[PDB]
């Protein structure tokens, strides 16, 4: 299904190697169906690799990167949606995971 | 289609590739490494006791 | 070399049925309709526009397996040997030491070293083929990408290695009127061609006239670069010129 | 002691071929064929049983072969194979014939049964054999080298080789049902016969004795024969058990394959003559045979050449020797000596034409 | 059966790590880096006794006593540093980069 | 992952390698215990201090 009204958002991010941003899509499916998510640029990256979509909804990911102004288009059901977050340092100084 | 990629040898983390083929729904795939392992040659020379 | 296993046709009389697909080594299923049998008493079965015919078949390995067989190999730059007879006070010592530098062999208070060889050339490639007699300096297709009809048509890592990866192009054909055969589309192999065309052996082509020798894989005789060679020896084989 | 074919049937199986043209249903058609044997040694699998009674002992000079429906029993001293010569019966053992056979295209087996009609059947199998060494041959000779193969063996307790054997479903034999004023006599003789009929009355069913089913056709009923007693091999070319897949049943395909060495044959020894960095070699053959040659430089320069007739060959060689292997004697060495003179120390310079032999036309440049 | 050893309390500075570390018989310690060099080190030690290490910029490993290996990795540390009328920006480039991208200024 | 070994799961095939850089943490001469290995060099054959 092809997507319409795509409107992206940042509620609260920190860029750090968590899960360190969430952000919000508005958009429009066609139909139900199983369908694709990809980070264009390679700083930010999505977790959650494809999801169900059934029509006007909105969608809450999350996501990975390192800058603090993440500028982002992301394609989805191929659709190019751009969006900006201001992010914030993370409090702990030494993380073990990589 | 066929398709070729790189990654970096980081044990232990998805990395995202993309089908982009045209005609199609584009597909994303992840990669994940559990081990890499190198086996050197096996030549004995003595042993010691 | 490989096997067909064709069972017995599955004869769908009256009606039709269809085969339950499994993962054997080129598992291969069609059910032709409209077929017609033949027998002793005419037709096998009593109807005829509803005969159906169910045909399955794959491919395995051989008995010839067991026991005859090529070999791919991978090999690289060699740990040399050498066999050195001196005459030693007239005496014939012959000494057996490993031409690479980090051996060294006494007999007699005699201290024998061969050195590094002075190059490090070999009459070989990496991807090497053995049979039994003779080997090669030949590009196998890679494991399971495998080729039809050449070296490549079958492979499995060992020969107790159970799992066989094939690529042979075996699909089934329509079978004639009343000849109840199966007619299987051909299958060629790398044993059907290669045996004919192994050409160029390595022990007929090897540059600088060395020889090879199988079980295990040696080259001997590669005249080619110069030995360094080192003897420690006491001064009691010696004699001063007060006895010259 | 090898007393294991007692659920065995030598079944009748549709020969393509019997000669005469066109095809039959022959008794003693030949499936699988097998030469991996790198002497040429055929390993053929036949729908008949050798060997064995059908009180199933273990009389080794005679044979069982099915004839309308009832196995009977016949002499094994009938027996023919043939590709274009009159070829040699080896190894004799149930469904498996061993034999060693010269050239053709083609391949048939033929012998006589027990009412002194014989009957064979022909498959086109391109058996040439693959030659052995370096050499070829009339026939084998009683002297040579001795080179590894591998040939058959002549075991029949051989473990590990397995095919499945069964019940095999029907069999469909029209020659029963006669119309006695447009009846149906299904005439069983001793037997189970199940029919299939479009018409009132017993359509469908099994019966045990000779019945009449009245006013219907030959062709619009159809009567079988139900064997549930003894078992077939699978042969991929009789119907199957027309329910599933395989039934179950076991037995193992003996006459196995082992190394060897075999007698290859020498090569006589060709006459040579030399001259100035040259070699001129004749070479006498006794069948078509190959030989090889190369240097010992940084290439090897190779060549490798097939010869049938009194061949003369002229060598040139370079100052690292020259290698000629020929037949499957040892590979023949060489190297060039200053070649006669060109000259000595004349009174006159008269010199450089044994320069002429270390370095011929290079570093006269220096001259 | 071979003994463990107690885990050790551990708290982390920006871009270095002070491990305070607990024996009780005679146990090595030993660490190393992950990069092109190990730079490897190691010490025996007997008594309670902290240490300080420099984590580097892609990662440490540490491993104190027979336990699995202690793995030790660089995130960018804190905030004391944003968008303002001032910059608050090179303490950004203190924390990423430190040592150079003070150059291009 | 040395790009020879084509495999397939569900009709999909992968081949990997061969590896971008052919290094080694290794050394020629090696000592082997029932544990541990060191990289270092022992006296050849004969040569024995
Ligand atoms: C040593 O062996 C050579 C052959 O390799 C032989 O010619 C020579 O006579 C032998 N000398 C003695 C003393 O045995
Ligand atoms: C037969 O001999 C060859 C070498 O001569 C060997 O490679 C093969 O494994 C042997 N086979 C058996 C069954 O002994």
């Amino acid at each position: 299904p092809s997507v319409t009204d795509m409107s992206c958002e940042v509620p609260a991010c920190t860029h750090s190697s968590d899960f360190g941003g969430v952000a919000i899509i508005k958009y429009t499916a066609s139909k139900k169906g199983k369908c694709a998510v990809h980070s264009m640029t390679n700083a930010v990256t999505i977790r959650e690799a494809d999801v169900e979509v059934e029509g006007n909804s909105q969608l809450q990911i999350s996501f990975s990167t390192a800058l603090a102004s993440a500028e982002f288009r992301v394609q989805v059901c191929s659709t190019q949606v751009h969006c900006a977050a201001a992010c914030h340092p993370p409090k702990d100084h030494i993380v073990n995971y990589p | 289609y066929e398709h070729v990629t790189v990654i970096p040898n980081t044990v232990g983390v998805p990395y995202k590739t993309l089908v982009n083929r045209p005609g199609y729904s584009p597909m994303v795939l992840e990669m994940e490494l559990q081990s890499v392992t190198l086996e050197p040659t096996l030549s004995l020379d003595y042993i010691t006791c | 070399e490989y096997k067909t296993v064709i069972p017995s046709p599955y004869v769908k009389c009256c009606g039709t049925a269809e085969c339950k697909d499994k993962s054997l080594p080129d598992y291969s299923c069609k059910v032709f309709t409209g077929v017609y049998p033949f027998m002793w008493g005419g037709a096998y079965c009593f109807c005829d526009a509803e005969n159906t015919q169910l045909s399955e078949a794959h491919v395995e390995k051989s008995e010839s397996c067991k026991t005859e067989f090529a070999s791919a190999y991978r090999a690289h730059t060699a740990s040399a040997s050498a066999k050195l007879r001196v005459l030693y006070q007239g005496n014939n010592i012959t000494v057996a030491a490993y031409a690479n530098g980090d051996h060294a062999v006494t007999v007699k208070d005699a201290k024998f070293v061969v050195g590094p060889m002075s190059s490090a050339w070999t009459p070989f490639d990496n991807k090497i083929v053995v049979y039994k007699g003779d080997v090669y300096n030949m590009d196998y297709p890679p494991f399971g990408a495998g080729r039809p009809g050449q070296f490549g048509d079958i492979q499995s890592r060992t020969p107790e290695s159970k799992d066989v990866y094939a690529n042979t192009q075996l699909v089934l054909q329509r079978p004639a009127a009343g000849t109840v055969h199966v007619p299987y589309s051909q299958a060629p192999s790398g044993f059907k061609y290669w045996l004919k065309e192994r050409g160029a052996s390595l022990q007929h082509t090897a540059p600088f006239g060395c020889q090879i020798a199988t079980n295990p894989v040696r080259a001997v005789n590669c005249a080619v670069g110069n030995i360094p060679i080192s003897i420690d020896i006491p001064d009691a084989a010696f004699t001063r010129v007060v006895d010259a | 002691n090898f007393n294991v074919y007692k659920a065995t049937r030598p079944y009748l199986a549709h020969c393509p071929d019997c000669g005469e043209g066109h095809s039959c249903h022959s008794p003693i058609a030949l499936e699988r064929i097998r030469n991996e044997a790198t002497d040429g040694t055929l390993k053929i699998q036949v729908s008949l049983q050798i060997g064995i009674k059908t009180d199933d002992s273990h009389d080794w000079t005679k044979l069982r072969y099915m004839d309308s429906h009832t196995p009977a029993d016949a002499e094994r001293a009938g027996l023919l194979v043939r590709t274009s010569a009159p070829c040699t019966i080896t190894g004799t053992m149930g469904h498996f014939i061993l034999a060693r056979c010269p050239k053709g295209e083609t391949l048939t087996v033929g012998f006589t049964d027990s009412r002194k009609i014989s009957h064979t059947c022909t498959h086109p199998f391109h058996h040439e054999p693959p030659v052995i060494g370096r050499e070829r041959f009339h026939s084998r000779p009683q002297h040579g080298k001795e080179l590894p193969c591998s040939t058959y063996v002549q075991s029949t307790a051989a473990t590990a080789e397995e095919i499945e054997v069964h019940m095999p479903p029907d069999t469909p034999d029209r020659t029963l049902m006669t119309q006695q004023s447009g009846n149906v006599k299904i005439t069983v003789n001793g037997q189970t016969v199940r029919y299939k009929c479009n018409c009132g009355g017993s359509n469908e069913g099994l019966t045990t004795t000779d019945k009449v089913i009245n006013n219907c056709k030959i062709d619009q009923c159809h009567a079988a024969v139900t064997n549930h007693k003894n078992w077939q091999y699978n042969s991929p070319l009789v119907p199957r058990n027309a329910e599933l897949g395989d039934r179950k049943g076991k037995i193992h395909i003996p006459f196995p394959l082992a190394n060897v060495t075999c007698r290859v044959p020498k090569a006589r020894n060709p006459t040579v003559t030399y001259g100035k960095n040259q070699v001129t070699m004749l070479l006498y053959p006794d069948h078509p045979t190959l030989l090889s040659y190369r240097n010992m430089g940084q290439e090897p320069n190779y060549h490798e050449e097939w010869v049938t007739h009194k061949k003369e060959v002229t060598l040139t060689v370079p100052t690292e020797g020259l290698e000629v292997t020929w037949g499957n004697n040892e590979p023949y060495k060489y190297w060039p000596q200053m070649s006669t003179n060109g000259t000595a120390h004349g009174h006159p310079h008269e010199i450089i034409l044994y320069y002429y032999e270390l370095y011929p036309t290079m570093t006269v440049v220096i001259v």
